[PDB]
């Protein structure tokens, strides 16, 4: 019942930070077809827009 | 005699658990922030104007004293 505030603090330190965004945005872009053909699973799929969850 | 006793939730269950993202907006328009910046710049410019004019007058006074002492 207190963990959501911890995730909120994490987001406040990271989510909108411009240094973090410049370190992460458009890095390691993978297409859905390549993600599927390369054997990826989990977020590596779902980050590319594939709707899959076991 | 004795009944079953194991770890269970309390009757009626537990209270609600927050999970939604909560990143509230502190709030100040870009116009207001820019206006505060420009206003403090203008105040500093005015103060430096008056002080530097006074400093010019003081320097002229010191130069006059030197000129009087030169001969």
């Amino acid at each position: 019942k207190n963990f959501s505030f911890r995730i909120d603090e994490l987001e406040e330190m990271l989510t909108n930070n411009r240094i973090w965004r410049n370190r992460t945005v458009d890095i390691g872009v993978v297409t859905a077809e390549d993600a599927l053909n390369y054997g990826f699973s989990g977020v590596m799929l779902r980050g590319s827009g594939i709707q899959w969850d076991l | 005699a004795s009944k079953v006793k194991q770890d269970m939730p309390p009757p009626g269950g537990y209270g609600p658990i927050d999970y939604k993202r909560n990143l509230p907006r502190r709030g100040l328009s870009g116009y207001s922030m820019f206006a505060v910046g420009i206003g403090t710049l203008l105040f500093g410019y005015w103060s430096m104007m008056k002080w530097n004019r006074e400093r010019r007058r003081l320097q002229i006074e010191d130069f006059e004293a030197r000129i009087a002492l030169m001969p």
